[PDB]
């Protein structure tokens, strides 16, 4: 019960701030990808997608991967095994989103607009 | 790191109002804005309780940790560069506080206020009584628990052959 | 303070590492070859997809 | 190349299904009932599109495509003159094309008067250059500006550009893909080394 009481009073060791800041980003991203794969597939509507924000989505997903990496090592530098088995997934978790949000792009490539 | 909060929040404001007038290029500089307030938050004030040789760490009126300062002396560890460079890092009593490293080390007035402060704080200024190159002996009061480093602190220290 | 020096130790042992330098040299050299070949209207098109990809990969790195 | 008694190429989406009309071969079920002459197939005119199956094909970027316009006058066929100013439109509404032209000081005043009244830019023949950045069929329409002839002069041509390289979000994306894919392997060593020292 000591562990929570300390950090309840005051701020946090560095690893917790970054890592959790990628969990919200993982959800904020999980929402949008769901709606985009919703509209592309179920209601088969090609209007209510991204393609107005196709860059900020990808940019953030780079941050959401990088921030997990920096936060992970701090936990592993501290060595707390609870964090160690925790963050490593969050690196691979957000690694799943990036490789999925990237295949939704090469799928909706003939459905976005044109640039060349 | 409130200066960064001071830095990013200003940038957001100048980026708050703009007219890009460009296709796509969604104005989403707000991803910075969160980073501004994030580092903003709790002033840190450290008091040297030299009466009992103690050091208690707190900020905004909430104690975090404490430890005695029986062996007190000023130490600055070397932070070498990948180029042919020399940089200063100040670690006092073998502890991990806010870095009091020598700013703009590569400064006479900067080190002058330290000698008064080390005189004000009533601890030795080892890196000042002889200030040419890397020469400081960490005190590392026995109140701390840096055993893998506290003993190793003398290992990096030169014993003058 | 104890930890980040190792992370700084890691940054040094990566950035100053010679395999990294050799890879970056290989990329920039390949890009220079692509520039030389683009100085030819015919080959400008046929592998336009490859030249553009390499062009962006080197910039991101 | 409407053979209505067939499936249809792209009906995903609702709006696409709504925006369709067979102007010729409009109610028949067997492409057999509608009659398309050989000249109907050969000519690029609108309302002849349903009979159109073979088109001129073009390699990705079409640059400096010469629009040669000839006026036929029984006895002769002369080239289009600067007095016969012209307008280009794209009947299919596509808008990834450019037209380059030279303006000698014979139309600076014709061009400047006509553009607001017509609300569509007017070009000088004899120097027309067409540039295309697209991956499918383009149907253009060339019309002499009203007020200079008693006979509408007009012309139709079709260009099918194929081999287009990739829509934008597909090189910046590959660029970020490789970097992060690499950057993970870099990250692997940093963690992996920690377990080795420990
Ligand atoms: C449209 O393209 C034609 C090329 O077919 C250009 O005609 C050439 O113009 C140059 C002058 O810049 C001459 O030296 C060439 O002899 C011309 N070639 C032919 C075949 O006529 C024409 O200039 C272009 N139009 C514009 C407005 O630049
Ligand atoms: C069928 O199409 C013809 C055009 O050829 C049109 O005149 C007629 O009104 C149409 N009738 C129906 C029932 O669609
Ligand atoms: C096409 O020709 C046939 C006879 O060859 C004729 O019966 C038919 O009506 C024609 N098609 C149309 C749409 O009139």
């Amino acid at each position: 019960m000591r562990w929570r009481d300390r950090i309840a009073v005051l701020c946090f060791p560095p690893g917790l701030m970054l890592t959790v800041a990628a969990l919200i980003l993982f959800f904020i991203h999980m929402g949008v990808f769901a709606s985009d794969v919703h509209n592309f597939c179920v209601i088969h509507n090609y209007d209510h997608m991204s393609f107005r924000y196709t860059v900020v989505l990808i940019f953030s997903q780079v941050i959401s991967i990088g921030w997990a990496a920096m936060g992970s090592l701090y936990a592993e530098m501290t060595g707390d095994k609870f964090l160690r088995c925790f963050a490593l997934t969050i690196l691979i978790l957000n690694g799943a989103m990036f490789f999925n949000r990237l295949c939704l792009e090469f799928l909706a490539i003939n459905y976005r607009e044109e640039r060349h | 790191m409130l200066f960064i909060i001071c830095l990013v929040f200003i940038s957001c404001n100048v980026l708050r109002e703009v007219k890009y007038q460009e296709t796509w290029c969604f104005p989403a500089y707000g991803m910075v804005i969160g980073l501004w307030l994030m580092l903003s938050s709790p002033q840190r004030r450290l008091v040297l309780n030299h009466t009992r040789g103690m050091y208690h760490f707190s900020i905004q009126g909430r104690t975090v940790c404490q430890g005695p300062m029986h062996l007190v002396y000023v130490r600055l560890a070397l932070s070498s560069d990948a180029y042919g460079g020399r940089f200063f890092q100040l670690v006092l009593c073998g502890h991990k506080l806010e870095p009091l490293v020598l700013v703009q080390l590569s400064y006479e007035q900067m080190e002058f206020l330290g000698r008064h402060l080390a005189r004000k704080l009533n601890i030795n200024y080892f890196d000042y009584l002889a200030s040419s190159y890397r020469h400081v002996v960490r005190h590392w009061p026995l109140g701390a628990s840096f055993s893998p480093g506290i003993v190793q602190r003398k290992t990096q220290v030169y014993t003058k052959s | 303070d104890v930890q980040e020096f190792i992370t700084q130790m890691y940054i040094k042992q990566l950035l100053r590492h010679p395999a990294f330098q050799l890879l970056l040299a290989f990329l920039l050299l390949s890009n220079a070859i692509t520039i030389a070949l683009r100085t030819n209207s015919y080959l400008g098109q046929k592998h336009y997809e490859l030249f553009s990809t390499i062009d962006d990969i080197v910039l991101t790195i | 190349h409407a053979d209505p008694s067939k499936p249809i190429p792209r009906n995903q989406f609702h709006k696409s299904k709504e925006t369709g009309k067979y102007k010729q071969c409009a109610n028949v079920t067997s492409r057999a009932m509608c009659n398309c002459s050989e000249h109907q197939k050969f000519s690029h005119a609108v309302a002849f599109s349903d009979c159109k199956e073979k088109v001129h094909r073009f390699k990705f970027p079409v640059t400096q495509y010469p629009v040669v316009l000839e006026i036929f006058n029984e006895r002769d066929k002369i080239s289009a003159e600067p007095p016969y100013l012209v307008t280009m439109t794209e009947v299919n509404m596509r808008k990834n094309w450019q037209l380059k032209h030279n303006e000698p000081e014979n139309v600076k005043k014709m061009k400047h008067y006509l553009e607001p009244l017509l609300k569509t830019p007017v070009y000088n023949p004899l120097g027309l250059n067409l540039t295309i950045q697209g991956s499918e069929l383009f149907h253009f329409k060339v019309s002499v500006v009203p007020g200079v002839s008693f006979c509408e002069l007009s012309e139709e041509f079709q260009i099918y550009v194929d081999e287009v390289p990739l829509p934008f979000p597909g090189h910046a994306l590959i660029a970020v893909a490789t970097s992060v894919v690499l950057g993970v392997l870099i990250f692997i060593a940093f963690v992996f080394q920690l377990r080795n020292i420990h």
